[PDB]
RNA sequence: AAGAACCUUACCAAAUCUUGACAUCCUCUAGAGAUAGAGGACAGGUGGUG
RNA sequence: UGGGCACUCUAAGUUGACUGCCGGUGACAAACCGGAGGAAGGUGGGGAUGACGUCAAAUCAUCAUGCCCCUUAUGAUUUGGGCUACACACGUGCUACAAUGGACAAUACAAAGGGCAGCGAAACCGCGAGGUCAAGCAAAUCCCAUAAAGUUGUUCUCAGUUCGGAUUGUAGUCUGCAACUCGACUACAUGAAGCUGGAAUCGCUAGUAAUCGUAGAUCAGCAUGCUACGGUGAAUACGU
């Protein structure tokens, strides 16, 4: 146990909560509704480049703001796809008509998208060194002040767990006045699970 | 001396009378409410007429011998019918249900150690 | 074992002293809070992302 | 003619009201020798009354709440010094020389995790 | 007339301390100043480790900030404009009325 | 320690006799933060020794303290298989700390009924060059007397 | 234990198989699982095969045993020394 | 383990069950009580290897 | 209490402590010593923050997971028992071995929290646990709630005792379908070891060591455990 979670450390100071609502009572059911929506979103919007999911609640209505790197894939050809998402969520408990899609223009500048992109290639028998270096190269080319990447566990199919970590630029994880996007992803391979961590600082 | 059990002299009545088996402090304070004794006079400064008043009250309670006999037949009954409390009495173990694994000395008695 | 004790806890027991609390996210039967219905582990992971409203690290 | 000089010590706040007059010290509408159990607290209370000569010249109408008695006594003492300057502001030339205008920050310590309560540690043996 | 607001974030309760006194002064009405009410801190202490490593505890807080604003001259244009609450979906409103 | 010197925490004069020495004696009698008793212990003994001797309570105390305070201590050096007991003269500040400590410790070790009478008994005995408190300094001097041959080993 | 308002406790099915046979002369060896039932005064001259956890130890109920639960008369643990 | 009378209990003895305790599509009567009578690919495993 | 909101609090913003300054030692420069304000002076004090790596350290029993097996069992529902068993040894604490104390009565001074079918006042009954009725409070508004050590007097007069409260007997209170295994308590009776702990050993240089109570998480009920909160509160620290 060495590194504190970058997101948890900076939440409330410079970062903001995803679940933004108040519940003096019924907090347990309202919170578990958030996870129930998020978990359903996770598998339904799997191949869509979904990075963050914000659930807001006001006047017995659930507001969902889904930040995606592939708008239109979620929305559909004018709204057909998002309609199925809305009504499928709508069937669960109350009504949640508000769904807002936010475009993520720099997909390679998002930690969750970069980590997921790395993890999916790793599952398809790819070099654990090439995926890190190429992804790192793209982010630095996009103006990021610094990017750090780490892939752990049976690198290349070996019988012993290792951890390949490559870094470029400046990634100060000790400074609090700095927004470092951190995300962890898993790549289930034939030899076992992999651990991907990305530290994109802009 | 009350009914055969001599109490320590040069002591206050409320304190000296607890030396009798079967009588404690709370019971002793009860005597001085009935018998008109100031609870501060020494047994050696006590007056014989005060002794009579005290002695009349004492036998009303289960004072001596009887309380010893009562407590024994209660345990003896537990021994005869072989309950949880009463079998542990035979083996000298805490009968309430305390932990006998490491800390039970006023029931086990002396520490007869086994070497390793 | 899991998936049987979880359903048993979900199932209404006969009396009011038979039911217990399990972490609805993972099923842990120990150290489960009541304001969040979450174990000490699931509390840490969800509070780190910020999915529990208003919960932040205390530094007093 | 109340010279309001505030004073805080530990978890106590004293509302010192200096008023002219030779008389006793009335802590929470009570004599200082009936309020404070010990005289040593009453000596520490009159420290700024003695450093600059104004002993007993004021009837301190103090409204103290919080803490025990030593915390309240020094909160009054600190409040008295912050009120002696409220009467005459040419008094600091000896109050700073004796350190009476400074809020003492020697407040208690956190119960440090991993260590037994405060800065001390539990028993340690070798296996 | 006792409008009170509770919020987990102090910034949205400071913004909620305002923005309703301004809709109170939108009509002709006197409103009392935002009363700073004591916040309620809930402290949680959990073991960081997933098993046995005790004495290593992660401490979390949750501060519910509170405000009190009192309308002193309730005009009809205030009861109609009382629905203009710009709640950011996370600021609880309790108008005692 | 290693880095320079440590400033010491000071005391205020006694409420009654106006002596910083008297207040520090209270700080020694005190157990478990109980000032109340310690303050009562001394005043029940200062006012008691006045009835025994006759002179002022603080006047006898000042005389007694002088007869407990040590003049020459014995600090330990080391050359090897022999430990050098090097006699070192006591600095004035440590003398009062030792004199007050030996008054309390050798009053506790005695006994008649209570602590106040023991303290008062030891106070008068010290002014008369008797008691354990003055027997501790007589042994402290004696060890300093014997080991004058190690005087020049004073670091 | 219990109270004076609540009174004594016997399992809702246990006494039913006691006042079932009391109109007959012969006592029975009723198998029992409720160790928590108070031995009632009507429990007299009756063998109760109380479950200790693995077996049904029988117990002839005398007057003195009224007051304690039959669980006190069924040894659960076994110990033969060290 | 920040909570062992039942539960928790993952352990043991009895009463039991096998598409299952759970997916995914296809009011009375005995009886400790469960439960009983009347008013199919699949699951699962606190099983093992930190 | 009317009235004010003055003081204090409450919580938002905003000043301040930056070697700015004044000297003097280094002008190889950094730096260092003392002084001045100033509430705070030299990273002002505490918290969070734990690099490369180390220990194949811990966790397949939070969870997931590669592989390996069970799959009318290694799965599954119930009642009872066990997890509390006791020849003993070890670690961590609590309580005392009293007179700076026991008891007996009066008499003060906090902080921090929690609370909706919860906190539960006031009254009444009971020796007491507690029970019956209950106001108010979704709470800076009502309740937990009273801090206790502390102060003042009286009593004991060094004694295994008016210290100590382990252990048993009896009769009860609450919670729970159900306190036997194996709950917390309350009364009356009893009254153990223990007269300050050997060799060894740990902690600490301030509001610390020591000492007194309060609160919370879990929780039908159950803490000498843990986490927090305050009250009283030492002192030499020359020196390497």
């Amino acid at each position: 146990g060495q590194k504190i979670n970058p997101i948890g450390l900076r939440v409330g100071i410079i970062r903001d909560w995803e679940a933004k609502w108040y519940a003096e009572k019924d907090f347990a059911s309202l919170l578990h509704e958030d996870l129930k929506i998020r978990k359903f979103i996770d598998n339904e919007l799997k191949e869509a480049s979904v990075s963050h999911v914000e659930i807001e609640r006001a006047a017995n209505r659930i507001n969902i703001a889904i930040h995606t790197g592939k708008p239109g894939m979620v929305i559909g050809k004018g709204g057909s796809e998002i309609e199925k998402l809305r009504n499928k969520l709508n069937a669960l408990t109350d009504k949640k008509v508000h769904i807002n899609v936010i475009e993520i223009k720099k997909v390679d500048l998002d930690a969750r998208l970069v980590a997921e992109n790395i993890a999916r290639q790793l599952e398809n028998r790819a070099s654990f060194r090439r995926v890190q270096k190429q992804a790192i190269t793209r982010a630095m080319k996009l103006g990021a002040k610094g990017i750090k990447t780490q892939v752990s566990g049976r690198l290349g199919g070996a019988d012993i767990a290792r951890a390949e970590q490559y870094s470029e630029g400046t990634v100060p994880l000790h400074t609090l006045r700095a927004d470092i996007d951190y995300a962890h992803a898993e790549a289930d391979t034939t030899y076992g699970k992999l651990g991907v961590k990305v530290w994109i600082y802009r | 001396r009350i009914a055969g059990v001599d109490i320590p002299r040069e002591k206050r009545v409320v304190i000296s009378l607890t030396y009798i088996y079967g009588i404690g402090t709370s019971t002793a304070q009860k005597i001085l409410e009935e018998a008109n004794v100031s609870a501060d006079t020494r047994v050696k400064d006590l007056t014989d007429d005060e002794l009579g008043r005290i002695r009349e009250v004492v036998d009303g309670y289960k004072v001596e011998g009887d309380l010893r006999r009562e407590t024994n037949l209660n345990i003896k009954r537990l021994m005869e019918i072989s309950s949880y409390r009463g079998i542990r009495h035979r083996r000298g173990l805490p009968v309430r249900g305390q932990k006998t694994k490491n800390n039970a000395r006023t029931r086990k008695g002396p520490v007869k150690t086994v070497a390793n | 074992a899991k998936t049987s004790m979880v359903a048993k806890q979900q199932k209404k027991q006969k009396y009011a002293v038979r039911e217990y609390t399990r972490c609805e996210r993972c099923g842990r039967p120990h150290s489960v809070y009541r304001k969040f219905k979450l174990c000490r582990i699931c509390f840490r992971e969800l509070a780190y992302k910020g999915q529990i409203p208003g919960v932040r690290k205390a530094s007093w | 003619v109340e010279y309001r000089g505030t004073g805080r010590r530990k978890n106590s706040v004293a509302r010192v009201r200096l008023v002219p007059g030779e008389g006793n010290i009335t802590v929470n509408n009570r004599d200082v020798r009936e309020y404070l159990p010990f005289e040593s607290l009453i000596l520490d209370l009159n420290q700024p009354f003695d450093v600059t000569e104004t002993k007993g010249n004021y009837d301190v109408l103090v409204n103290v709440h919080g803490g025990g008695f030593t915390g309240q006594a020094q909160a009054i003492r600190h409040g008295i010094a912050r009120a002696l300057l409220e009467a005459d502001p040419e008094y600091r030339g000896s109050l700073k020389r004796a350190g009476l205008l400074t809020r003492d920050p020697r407040m208690k310590e956190r119960k440090k995790p991993g260590l037994k309560a405060a800065r001390r540690s539990p028993q340690f043996s070798k296996r | 007339i006792r409008i009170r607001l509770k919020a987990y974030d102090h910034r949205v309760i400071d913004q909620s301390a305002e923005k309703i006194v301004e809709t109170a002064k939108r009509s002709g009405a006197d409103v009392s100043g935002p009363i700073p009410l004591p916040t309620e801190k809930s402290v949680y202490t959990i073991i960081r480790a997933v098993h046995k490593y005790k004495d290593s505890r992660e401490q979390f807080e949750q501060r519910t900030h509170k405000r009190l604003i009192d309308i002193v001259n309730p005009t009809p244009k205030t009861v109609d404009a009382l629905m203009g609450l710009n709640l950011p979906s996370g600021v609880d409103i309790e108008i005692k009325l | 320690p290693r880095k320079g010197s440590v400033p010491k925490r000071d005391v205020l004069p006694d409420p009654i006799h106006n002596s910083k020495l008297v207040t520090k004696l209270i700080n020694k009698i005190m157990l478990d933060g109980k000032r109340g008793t310690a303050q009562r212990i001394l005043y029940s003994a200062f006012d008691l020794v006045e009835q025994r001797s006759g002179r002022d309570a603080l006047e006898v105390f000042e005389e007694a303290i002088n007869n407990i305070m040590p003049v020459l201590e014995v600090k330990a050096r080391r050359v090897g298989g022999s430990n050098y007991q090097v006699p070192v003269e006591v600095r004035p500040e440590r003398r009062t700390t030792l004199g007050l400590r030996w008054l309390v410790n050798y009053a506790r070790l005695r006994g008649e009924k209570t602590m106040e009478d023991r303290l008062a008994n030891e106070i008068l005995d010290a002014a008369n060059n008797t008691g354990g408190a003055v027997k501790k300094r007589e042994d402290t001097h004696k060890m300093a007397e014997a080991n004058k041959a190690f005087a020049h080993y004073r670091w | 234990a219990r109270s004076i308002k609540k009174g004594p406790f016997v399992d809702e099915h246990l006494m039913k198989k006691v006042e079932a046979q009391e109109g007959s002369e012969k006592k029975q060896v009723i198998k029992t699982w409720s160790r928590r039932s108070t031995i009632f005064p009507n429990f007299i001259g009756h063998t109760f095969a109380v479950y200790d956890g693995r077996k049904h130890v029988p117990v002839y109920v005398t007057e003195d045993m009224v007051g304690h639960k039959l669980g006190e008369f069924a040894p659960t643990r076994t110990f033969k020394g060290h």
